[PDB]
């Protein structure tokens, strides 16, 4: 059915909208900035003398171009048959590969939304979401970019990281407020991080073994991502993409650009709450897998020792743990949880190390309140 | 009763355009040599500009079914409408293919359209199909034709795109009438006789002296000129001379007595011309009128003449043979006859004469394919090598 | 600390403001190399 339909579509380029014509076209990108711009023009948008009664043009186009390409991408053959290397899925994937640039997908995907606030008396004020660019529209626009292109390459993965999705997880977890969480535009952006985004994250896992350059960009992902782990209005299905993409990643990035992400960690899992239940699989991975790091005083020949900061970290770690663990009431699942964790991090630990009695300073959990989380 | 177009048959991608409403004429070409990219050479205008046919040429190596095509990847017949063609450059040998790359004229989606040595991958098969519904899928294809071609790689039509100024040529979703028109059929030519397009030497006289123009003067302007000399310039690219006549639909026929043509020079590009002052001056293909550049082949000096005879569709009769025939040059219009002034490294000036010296008598010598294809890489080297130095100059 | 004197600017701007959560009052670690070096080269201008 794809080919049929791909073969179709070429036929009669008519029925691509007015910028992918290729006929004078000012292209995707520049289709859907006119469209944000028909949607705040009020004169161009409504019909100007309900849904029916008033129809969003703008909104209209965007969700136009967003079938268009999600169909496409959809179309676009299976990687089982490509790597077979069927010269037909071959040439459908070229086809679609030339009808559409790279440049304007990266480009869609960095368009930024509208943030619904609060007003002055603290009510929010929401934007009309059936107006405008939503994120079902970019949901499109990343399939594609994932069943055509495919992410295989460290420096593209990263470009697009900076562009368009970096930005996006960060506004999520900007909107984690009480009052901004509930938003409709919350649940739509969250549907699409947690849909499209975290999986092709997760998917591309490997290519992140060499993110030495870019340590503060994977630092920030990281954060970004515990932070929205620690959001509250996400579903069940939601939590467990983010817990998974989370797990993913940490599992084949280097051991020592986890420490930004374990200082965060360390005094937020002696609480032993539910929130605390992925934070303890992160660190038995993350031990098990580097305890030849912290144990021996060589560690891995090409990664080195710790920073021995890292060490105290763990150290305090671990005791607070160890004590909650000791505090906290018997709860099986709970229990069955952290023993690993408490092991794993024991283990790593260096039985000959020896603790300095020199205390870490500019504790950053006075500037990391509860209210907001900074 | 109708000729069928197969394979090995040169043939020529003809094309409509309706360019500031007028039907133009014009035919898919490409100077293998250098630019690998395909334009489009004007052939309504015969009148005014001679057309370069010679790049225009296109050969039919194979036409073989799309399912055959596909087993053999993964490994004189006739053409049949939905077939995949592979069309060879006659002149430079390269294939016809989708280029895959683009030149952005106001079309991403469309490829440029070139020429390519492998024939390896599917870029250079083009799958042909029937422009209406008068033949269907499955038959024999006439001579007098409109087909379509669909490029097998990208799926693709030959296009002529009218967006910019200049016509261009270009694998698009668009598709465009073609016209295929036989210029020759290799299979049933006679050899040692003449037949249009061929590179051929005119020896005069007794002492072998050839049509030739000065020699390397490094001026362009001092090899103009047309004078008789013999020796070694026989060996040379200096005299070599193209015979190419007025109609585009079989042009590689038998010549017969009496078709006009026009003489090109090879080395220099210029074609032969005769001025009202009774001197004959090579000019450049702009200013070369059929009137100023037409020439024809006659048996004898009687001035008899045939009036007008048909030209006939298909190879023709073989009359002009050679070394064993004479012939003597007629300007078209002028009626005068080629001769020698005999004012005297030999430097015999050529000139036109009303009546002429007995000794008009010519041969024909053909040249050989390599020396015919070094003498038009030799033209289009000092065209771009002249254009680069002036360049440098400004 | 900087950033921190600079987003204490800013979120007093919130209030004041009464909404419109700027997308950088996020820590500066949590912010990105590009957005850091504004402070960077101060930073390493100074101690340099």
């Amino acid at each position: 059915n794809a080919n049929v339909v791909v073969r179709l579509l070429i036929r009669r380029p008519e029925c691509f909208g007015p910028a992918l014509r290729g006929e004078g076209g000012n292209g995707l990108l520049a289709a859907m900035e006119e469209a944000i711009k028909i949607a705040e023009d009020p004169s161009r948008d409504g019909p100007s003398p309900e849904e029916d009664d008033t129809i969003h043009m703008g909104n209209a186009i965007m969700t136009f171009y967003s079938a268009l390409i999600d169909l496409l991408g959809r179309c676009a053959p299976e990687m089982h048959l490509i790597h077979a290397g069927k010269g037909e899925a071959i040439r459908i994937r070229s086809i679609l590969r030339s009808l559409i640039p790279l440049g304007d997908l990266v480009g869609v995907i960095s368009i930024a939304f509208q943030m619904p606030t609060i007003a002055k008396d603290g009510n929010v004020v929401e934007p009309d979401m059936s107006a405008g660019f939503c994120p079902d529209h970019k949901a499109a626009m990343v399939l594609f970019l994932d069943r055509v292109y495919g992410i295989e390459v460290q420096d593209f993965l990263l470009h697009l990281l900076e562009v368009g999705f970096l930005p996006d997880l960060r506004a999520a977890a900007s909107l984690d407020t009480a009052a901004l969480s509930a938003t409709d535009m919350a649940l739509a952006l969250n549907r699409y991080l947690c849909t499209a985004v975290l999986p092709l994250l997760t998917r591309c896992a490997p290519l992140f073994a060499g993110t030495e350059h870019h340590a503060s960009l994977i630092d920030s992902l990281l954060h970004t991502v515990y932070r929205l782990s620690k959001g509250c209005s996400l579903t069940k299905a939601q939590r467990d993409s983010i817990e998974v993409c989370l797990l993913s990643i940490c599992g084949q990035l280097r051991p020592s650009m986890m420490q930004h992400l374990l200082r965060r960690l360390v005094f937020d899992v002696p609480l032993l709450n539910e929130h605390a239940k992925m934070p303890l699989k992160l660190l038995t991975n993350h031990y098990e897998r580097c305890w030849k790091y912290y144990c021996l005083p060589g560690g891995w020949g090409n990664f080195g020792a710790a920073s021995e900061e890292e060490l105290h970290l763990s150290r305090k770690l671990f005791w607070g743990i160890f004590d909650a663990l000791s505090q906290k009431k018997y709860e099986q699942e709970l229990f069955k949880l952290a023993l690993p964790c408490l092991s794993a991090v024991a283990g790593a630990l260096p039985p000959d190390y020896m603790e300095s009695n020199y205390v870490s300073m500019m504790e950053k959990q006075s500037s990391m309140d509860s209210e907001g989380n900074f | 009763e109708i000729q069928f177009l197969r394979t090995d048959d040169e043939v020529v991608l003809q094309c409509t355009a309706t360019i500031h409403k007028e039907q133009q004429k014009l035919c898919l070409a490409a100077e293998g040599f250098g630019n690998r990219l395909c334009f489009l050479e004007s052939t309504s205008n015969s009148k005014n500009v001679p057309p370069d046919l010679s790049i225009c040429t296109f050969v039919l190596e194979q036409s073989l079914s799309v399912r055959a095509l596909q087993e053999m990847l993964a490994n004189h017949r006739t053409l049949l409408y939905g077939h995949a063609i592979l069309l060879r450059h006659s002149y430079s040998g390269m294939y016809l293919c989708c280029l895959s790359t683009s030149r952005s004229s106001t079309d991403k989606l469309a490829f440029d359209v070139g020429l390519q040595e492998d024939t390896t991958g599917e870029a250079c098969w083009w799958t042909i199909h029937p422009a209406s519904k008068q033949r269907s899928e499955g038959e024999k294809v006439r001579v007098g034709d409109d087909l379509i071609l669909v490029s097998v790689s990208s799926e693709r039509y030959l296009h002529l795109s009218y967006g910019n100024g200049s016509l261009h040529v270009d694998a698009a979703f668009q598709q465009t009438l073609w016209s295929v028109a036989p210029i020759s059929s290799g299979s049933e030519a006679a050899q040692g006789y003449l037949i249009g397009g061929d590179v051929l030497r005119l020896l005069h006289g007794h002492m072998d002296e050839c049509l030739t123009v000065p020699s390397g003067e490094h001026g362009e302007e001092q090899r103009r000129t047309v004078h008789y000399e013999g020796g070694a310039v026989s060996v040379h690219a200096r005299s070599l001379w193209r015979l190419e006549t007025l109609r585009v639909a079989w042009s590689g026929s038998h010549i017969r007595w009496g078709q006009p043509f026009r003489l090109r020079h090879v080395t220099t590009g210029k074609y032969l011309s005769l001025m009202e002052d009774k001197n004959l001056l090579l000019m450049d293909k702009e200013k070369a009128d059929v009137k100023s550049t037409a020439f024809t082949f006659r048996s004898s000096k009687e001035k008899l003449d045939v009036g007008v005879r048909k030209e006939v569709d298909g190879m023709g009769t073989s009359e002009i043979k050679y070394g064993d025939s004479v012939c003597y040059i007629q300007h078209v219009d002028t009626g005068l006859w080629l001769t020698y002034q005999s004012v005297d490294s030999i430097q015999r000036k050529a000139i036109m004469h009303h009546e002429g010296h007995m000794d008009d008598g010519i041969s024909l010598s053909r040249s050989q394919h390599e020396e015919s294809r070094t003498a038009r890489v030799i033209q289009s080297t000092v065209f771009l090598f002249n254009r680069f130095i002036r360049g440098l100059d400004a | 600390n900087y950033h921190n004197i600079w987003a204490k600017k800013k979120k007093m701007e919130l209030e004041s403001k009464g909404g419109g959560n700027h997308p950088l009052l996020v820590p500066y670690d949590t912010l990105t190399a590009k957005e850091k070096a504004k402070d960077r080269e101060k930073a390493q201008d100074i101690l340099k």
